[PDB]
RNA sequence: CAUAUCCUUAACUCAUUGUCCCUUUUUUUU
């Protein structure tokens, strides 16, 4: 039921930002299109990470 | 210009017992107007209709005689329609004209 | 109030009543609750000045004695369009404390 | 779980209270037909926005706020489901 | 001049285990006639019982000079029963014809 | 008999009548069905769970069968005899009864030397591990924590139902912590123990007959806690509920009152109208008035919370039923109860309420009456001034009731024509009050509580309007006025003495002043306390309203006479003299001059007589009458009060020494500290070692004068003691009272006008040392007072070395005075954002939490103050850091955080803001996800407009637009 | 207060006491095996993880503590 | 997971008087 990588990255304007997870968005090509977009700052990157900020 | 605060439509009694002032869409406000013992305008709470998911078009205040204050609406219900995947109900909604009374008795408006 | 999370405000069409403060919340600001710069004045909603309670404090509850103000930061925020700002419930402080001075004393 | 139901109810709440607010389950449809309703209600507030519309096609202004009130109620076609 | 809170039902604790049926029946049934004895069989309520007496007075008196006798060379705890629940439908059938059955004989109503 | 009968902590079941009693009768019902339970499902055949119909089954059954017993009584309870298998039902699944036995039929000791036993010593009585004491009376609630076993032994459930016993034991019995935990954990794991095993234990604590009223709090803040984790799993629980908390909407604890309606108003919301009303239906023909009353009031909770349109249908249905009239007085005091609660509320619903009502009044069942005349007299209560279009329709009978019926109709429809001639026009109303008046007088000799409670009101009600003449009023309404109700009885009860005082207020604002106080002026030398109580309120309240124009000489004579002995012959220790003797003599203004040499002698003489009430009296009639010795200019005997009360002060006792420094406080400020004697050099080194009482009275009326003095009169003392009383100051951060707090924080500012501010810097810093936190918050907000007094560059320097300082405390305290400083002062901290700027960014990338909820509070404040100044970029800077805080869970951090983007939206704008969210608003993780959602929705409540140029550009796909195609016009 | 001392400051002698606990307690610790941080808490340079304390109390406790002694005898 | 403890946070508070009058075949007498 679900893309996987290669043909999200085919299917984004701009394929460099598509990670392993996107696809498991529940609407992934708003989410790469979002990314993509200009002056967007990326999510932090720690909200993956088991320890905690700073710690 | 928010989308549901009032401000777009202003209509006035035509005998001048009240004001109404409506958003774009649910959300509208009366207040009442009198005269103190020195002839100063004086100003009431406001009173308020609200109705969810509709749309309001224009508003004009309808010149019944000495009676309540009426206040007429060229209305509109969106909610039917954003519920159809099908776009029929889009299409066969239909505008309607609801009349507002302000009952100065009961200190209340009713649509 | 901002240090008691189970409060609850009115938030009703505010009206033409000025909401006043008791002298424990004298000089503090409805919303944040800071003690300086205050811009405006506060407005209530007409069922909480109905009847007997036409006076009291807005925050607490208490013999009204001053205006109440939202203060300036608020003000920019307009914090102070949101409703009315009185507090509709005790909430568990204050009646905590109440059955444990009555067990006490 | 309970954390979640409690976070679902107040957003509720607050959606019928400022229409247009969203929850972690907004689709883009939904986030969409906000936009675009609340674009149409600032076209119609600001007087040269209304202006600017009304000189670039050739029409009378009480065409174009006529028009744009037609579009509110499906701005962004029939929804998805 | 009674407290409302005296009950015909007894509560019994620190009873030594496998008491026979004759020397409890003998023990309480000193204040009054019993109307039913229930005694723990599940291993968390082992050891402790329910007396129903049929007057509440006696009920009143055992409560009152019972507490703490010695059993088993354990002194006996006693209280109350507070009836504050119940666990089952009344069943509205039996009572209608039990209830139809009074008035048929009586020609109530 | 016990001795400790003093000490113990009185029960609920003591303070309870024969009435209240009915609530220990009620016992808890069976399992009950849910019939939204599945979405609305089949219902599963042999459930034994009860429907609606099985309830009303049992509830017809059981009036039937009562009406049996009551039809075999007159032929020829615990008591009665119990069927072995309805016995059944009360008691639990585990034990097995006995056989009778055959054999049973109904119906000194000297010296011995013991054998050693170890059997005693095994049995105990507590149960085992960190649990609290288990009183004696609980044992059948917590009695399997007494018997130890294995938890693995036994099942899921049962392990399950041990644990929420431990758990309300330690909520009970526990001392605060083992209190605060439990709850904790209760609350959380509320919905994985489910709506069932909770309830089937909570509730049978509730019953018991033995809990006091702080235990019963506790057990309700409970209920309420797991009502908002398990908001839809509470509808079995419903009705059980209700029995368990519809008593504490009469209990005689206001308290108590207000939860148990706040309890039933979670309920309704959690349960939703349907539930409620399905539940509620038996009880409104209930064969006990005590349902049917506690039922009637909760039907009002119920309306408050779900609004009145919703079951206005169910009402006018069950105001109509003509089988019970039991139902129909039931409903029709819903309505009332309605409108007591409900207030302005009620008012878009007044006709359809009244139409329910109105055919009430013509009833051929009395109470059903004498029910609506009360609930009409409610609701035009609570319409006033409007609705009286509504009311036509119910002035006849009530005309009609009020000229024909005598006896005990009358008090109630007379309540009502009251209530209703307020709301009338004056043409009406000038009908309708004359002939009411003419009943009143007749009533008036009545000898019937509810008839004087009654008339009492409407004779103020009568006297507000125009039609009644002043001439009439005192000709004929006031000599059995006051020869009725000017009496010992009125004045006992307090509802009557409230009433009193009310009506007396209003006819002097008819007839004058000088005839209502003319007739109870010689009660103020009454010997009852109580009247003489009554009486001054009277008088302090027409002359507050009316002034002393009317009052010639020979009544102030009585008057001042009057207030003075009424003053010295107190003994209820409360404000009522005070404020009366206040407003008598500012009333009479510089009439009162000749008077005052009497006054103060008497004054004079009470500040040394052996009761330290009377002392106390004493010194606080000087700080009521200081101002109207400056308006008479009599400034010479105030003066040598301020020489007489500078003796008093050492005072050993705390409350009168607290009244002396009130009385000094008022002497300064009406005569001026520079014509104060004795001299402000001799006032301020006495002062400064009553600093050091502990009590509050003394503190606070202490650190007021000693304040006030630190600004207007700094050169009355050296800089050696302003230092030293700055160091004293630092104790008085420890008060209780937050008064004494902030006047002390004030006090600081004053002194480092004086002696600089890095003398009292200094030892303001040195103050964040200590570990309690009441004394360092103050002092954070006491180096912020001072920074915004003298100028932030001279506090800011040593401010900002603290910083260094290897310590927590003080390193949290730096960055809570800064908060507070750019918080006071607003636009000028312009000047010092590109100081304070790296301090915060070192403290947001710290490892400790709450060195990032500090300086996000920092960021909140000074964001706001910069707010159109162009200071973007420090605040641009500085979201760089605030923003990766926004996955913190802890609530105190994550509020600090979303104040600090709620004041960057408004300084750096929306377009920044929304470029820093829209990567997570359809993040794959509902973690990251609804963080960012909630960010967002600030952004769009707080600038709605505004975002309208911000939002990106979304392609279109197969079936739906979504380009923005008119900002794509090209011109 | 100069000839004779009069009263005491309660909240500067809990300072003075968490002081003279601290050096106490300090002296049984060898330098290695504590690392105070910017803020003055300590961490336990010992066990691989780095935990954290509060106080030195809490140190000294931790110490004591099994994860602790199996994570020394390692170093 | 299930238990104490230590540290910390929120200018957190220092009791309250606000018709509960509901109830008995019950009703102040020419
Ligand atoms: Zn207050
Ligand atoms: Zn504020
Ligand atoms: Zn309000
Ligand atoms: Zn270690």
């Amino acid at each position: 039921n679900r893309f996987t990588v290669a043909e999200l990255k085919q299917l984004v304007a701009r394929p460099d930002v598509v990670e392993m997870h996107d696809v498991t968005a529940q609407d992934p090509k708003l989410l790469v299109h979002l990314k993509a977009t200009r002056n967007s700052v990326p999510v932090p990157r720690h909200w993956c990470f088991k320890r905690k900020y700073l710690q | 210009c928010r989308r549901i605060v009032p401000g777009q439509f202003l209509a006035v009694d035509p005998k001048g017992r009240a004001v109404m002032i409506s958003a774009i869409e649910k959300q509208k406000l009366v207040y009442i107007l009198n005269r103190d013992a020195a002839a100063r305008l004086t100003i009431s709470s406001p009173l308020e209709a609200h109705k969810a998911n509709t749309l309001v078009y224009h508003v004009v205040g309808v010149d019944v005689g000495f009676e309540n204050p009426m206040f007429a609406c060229l209305e509109m219900d969106y909610e039917e329609a954003d519920n159809d995947p099908t776009g029929e109900a889009a299409a066969n909604t239909q505008q309607t004209l609801t009349f507002y009374e302000l009952d100065l008795g009961l200190n209340h408006v009713v649509r | 109030a901002k240090h008691h999370p189970d409060l609850i405000f009115c938030r009703k069409q505010a009206g033409v009543a000025i909401g006043r403060l008791c002298e424990k919340c004298d000089g503090k600001c409805v919303i944040c609750d800071s003690y300086v710069r205050p811009c405006t004045l506060v407005r209530i909603c007409d069922e909480c000045n109905y009847g007997s309670y036409q006076g009291r404090c807005v925050i607490c509850g208490g013999p009204g004695v001053s205006d109440a103000y939202y203060c300036k930061e608020c003000t920019i925020q307009e914090k102070d369009r949101d409703g009315c700002p009185k507090i509709v419930n005790l909430g568990s402080s204050k009646t905590d404390l109440f059955y444990e001075r009555k067990k006490y004393g | 779980m309970t954390d979640r139901y409690t976070i679902h109810s107040q957003l509720e709440h607050l959606q019928s209270k400022y229409i247009g607010t969203g929850h972690a389950d907004t689709t883009k449809w939904e986030w969409l037909v906000n936009q675009h309703r609340d674009s149409y209600c600032s076209y119609m507030g600001h007087f040269d926005l209304l202006n600017y519309f009304a000189i670039a096609e050739n029409e009378s202004k009480a065409r174009v706020r006529f028009n744009l009130m037609e579009k509110m109620l499906q701005p962004c076609g029939p929804p998805a489901d | 001049r009674l407290p409302p809170e005296v009950n015909r039902i007894l509560y019994i604790r620190n009873l030594p285990y496998k008491i026979t049926a004759e020397e409890m029946y003998d023990i309480f049934g000193k204040y009054g006639p019993i109307r039913q004895i229930r005694v723990g069989n599940t291993p968390e309520t082992r050891g402790t019982a329910y007396v129903v007496y049929e007057d509440i007075f006696d009920a009143k008196n055992a409560c009152d000079h019972l507490s703490g006798f010695n059993v088993c060379n354990r002194y006996l705890v006693v209280l109350y029963y507070n009836a504050n629940r119940a666990f089952q439908k009344m069943d509205t059938k039996k009572k209608e014809e039990q209830l139809k059955l009074l008035k048929e004989k009586y020609g109530i109503n | 008999y016990d001795p400790f009968a003093e000490h113990r902590p009185p029960k609920i079941a003591d303070r309870e009548d024969e009435y209240k009693k009915h609530r220990r009768t009620m016992i808890i019902s069976p399992e009950r069905l849910d019939p939204f339970a599945d979405g609305g499902k089949t219902p599963d055949p042999k459930m034994n769970a009860r429907t609606y119909m099985d309830v009303m089954r049992e509830q017809h059954l059981t009036k039937e069968e009562r009406e049996i017993r009551q039809q075999l009584a007159e032929k020829a309870e615990r008591n009665r005899p119990l069927s072995d298998e309805e016995l059944d039902a009360m008691f639990p699944e585990g034990y097995k009864v006995l056989p009778p036995p055959a054999g049973y039929v109904p119906i000194m000791t000297g010296f011995h030397m013991q054998t050693e036993d170890r059997t005693m010593k095994s049995v105990n009585d507590q149960p085992s591990g960190n649990l609290p004491f288990l009183k004696p009376d609980d044992i059948q609630y917590f009695d399997k924590l007494l018997v130890d076993v294995d938890e693995s032994t036994l099942s899921p459930e049962e392990q399950k139902e041990r644990k929420i016993m431990k758990l309300l034991l330690k909520i009970k019995n526990g001392t605060p912590p083992m209190r605060k935990a439990a709850l904790r954990q209760i609350t959380d794991k509320a919905r994985e123990f489910g709506a069932g095993p909770l309830f089937n234990q909570i509730l049978p604590l509730l019953m018991s007959p033995t809990l006091e009223d702080q235990e019963r709090h506790l057990l309700v803040k409970v209920i309420d806690r797991i009502l908002y984790k398990l908001d839809d799993l509470v509808r079995p629980y419903v009705h059980k509920i209700l029995v368990v908390i519809e008593p504490l909407l009469i209990d005689e604890d206001y308290y108590a009152r207000v939860e148990g309606r706040e309890i039933i108003s979670n309920l309704a919301k959690a349960a939703g109208l349907a539930t409620m009303i399905s539940t509620m239906r038996p009880d409104i023909d209930n064969m006990d008035e005590y349902v049917r009353n506690t039922t009637a009031r909760a039907f009002a909770v119920v309306a408050s919370a779900l609004g009145i349109p919703s079951l206005l249908p169910f009402l006018k249905a069950v105001c109509k039923s003509k089988k019970s009239w039991q139902a129909r007085h039931t409903g029709i005091k819903i309505v009332q109860q309605i409108a007591i609660l409900m207030g302005c509320a009620i008012l878009p619903h007044l006709r359809s309420l009244v139409e329910i009502i109105e055919h009430g009044l013509v009833d051929e069942q009395q109470k059903v009456r004498t029910i609506s005349a009360l609930a009409i007299a409610a609701l035009a209560e609570a319409a006033t001034p409007y609705g009286i279009e509504s009311f036509d329709s119910v002035l006849k009978p009530l005309w009609k009731g009020i000229r024909q019926h005598r006896g005990k109709g009358l008090a109630a429809f007379l309540k009502a024509i009251g209530y209703l001639i307020p709301l009338m026009d004056a043409e009406y109303a000038n009908y309708y009050t004359r002939e009411v008046m003419l009943i009143l007088i007749r009533e008036f000799q009545s000898p019937d509580e509810e008839m004087k409670k009654i008339v009492l009101k409407v004779v103020k009600q009568c006297c507000g309007t125009d039609g009644v003449e002043a001439n009439y009023i005192k000709t004929e309404i006031l000599p059995p006025f006051f020869k009725h109700f000017w009496q010992h009885r009125m004045a006992l009860d307090r509802r009557n003495y409230r009433q009193l005082v009310d009506t007396t207020v209003e006819l002097a604002n008819k007839v004058g002043a000088a005839e209502i106080i003319s007739r109870i002026v010689d009660d103020l030398k009454d010997e009852a306390e109580q009247y003489r109580k009554m009486v001054m309120e009277t008088i302090e309240k027409i002359m507050g309203n009316l002034g002393a124009a009317d009052i010639d000489h020979k009544l102030e004579e009585q008057l001042i006479d009057g207030i003075l002995y009424a003053f010295q012959e107190q003994t209820t220790e409360d404000s009522v003299m005070l404020n009366g003797f206040g407003t008598v003599v500012n009333a009479l203004g510089k009439r009162v001059k000749p008077y005052l040499p009497q006054i103060c002698g008497t004054v004079l003489w009470r500040l040394n007589n052996k009761s330290a009430k009377v002392r106390q009296q004493a010194a606080d009639l000087i700080s009521r009458t200081a101002v109207v010795m400056k308006t008479c200019q009599e400034e010479k005997l105030m003066g040598h009060l301020g020489v007489v009360l500078y003796e008093y002060l050492g005072e050993e006792y705390p409350e009168v020494l607290g009244s002396i420094l009130g009385a000094l406080k008022a002497i300064v400020n009406v005569i001026g500290m520079h014509k104060m004697t004795p001299p402000i050099k001799d006032l301020l080194p006495r002062l400064t070692p009553i600093l050091k009482n502990r009590h509050e009275k003394v503190q606070e009326n202490c650190i007021d004068l000693v304040g006030r003095i630190a600004d207007r009169g700094a050169e009355y003392v050296s800089a050696r003691e302003w230092m030293r009383i700055c160091f004293e100051l630092l104790e008085l951060l420890k008060a209780h009272k937050k008064a004494i707090r902030r006047a002390t924080v004030n006090t600081f500012g004053y002194i480092a006008k004086a002696i600089g501010p890095h003398d009292v810097l200094a030892t303001l810093l040195n103050n964040l040392k200590v570990q309690e936190r009441q004394n360092r918050v103050c002092t954070t907000v006491a180096i912020a007072i001072v920074a915004e007094t003298c100028s932030p560059f001279t506090v800011l320097p040593a401010l900002m070395n603290e910083y260094r300082v290897p310590e927590l405390n003080v390193q949290n305290g730096v960055l809570k005075s800064l908060s507070f400083l750019f918080e006071y002062i607003g636009e000028m901290g312009k000047d010092y954002i590109y100081a304070v700027t790296p301090l915060l960014e070192d403290a947001l990338m710290d490892r400790d939490l709450v060195h990032r909820q500090t300086a996000s509070a920092v960021v909140q404040h000074m964001s706001l103050g910069v707010y159109g100044f162009g200071c973007e970029d420090s605040l641009n800077h500085l979201l760089n850091y605030v923003w990766p805080n926004v996955f913190e869970t802890s609530p105190h951090v994550i509020q600090a955080v979303m104040g600090a983007l709620e004041g960057l939206r408004v300084a750096i704008g929306p377009c920044r803001m929304l470029q820093y969210c829209l990567q997570g608003l359809f993040h794959p993780a509902r973690k990251v996800r609804d963080v960012y959602w909630k960010i967002y929705n600030s952004i769009y409540i707080g600038s709605q407009d505004a975002l309208i140029a911000h939002y990106p550009r979304i392609y279109n796909d197969d079936k739906n637009t979504y380009i923005r195609y008119e900002l794509d016009y090209i011109l | 207060m100069s000839f004779k001392r009069e009263g005491d400051d309660w909240s500067q002698l809990n300072v003075l006491k968490k002081r003279r606990v601290g050096d106490l307690l300090a002296s049984y610790i060898p330098e290695d095996e504590a690392l105070m941080l910017r803020d003055g808490r300590f961490a336990c340079a010992i066990c691989p993880h780095r935990p954290v304390l509060d106080t030195l109390a809490m140190l000294t406790a931790h110490r004591a503590g099994k994860k602790h002694l199996s994570s020394l005898q390692l170093f």
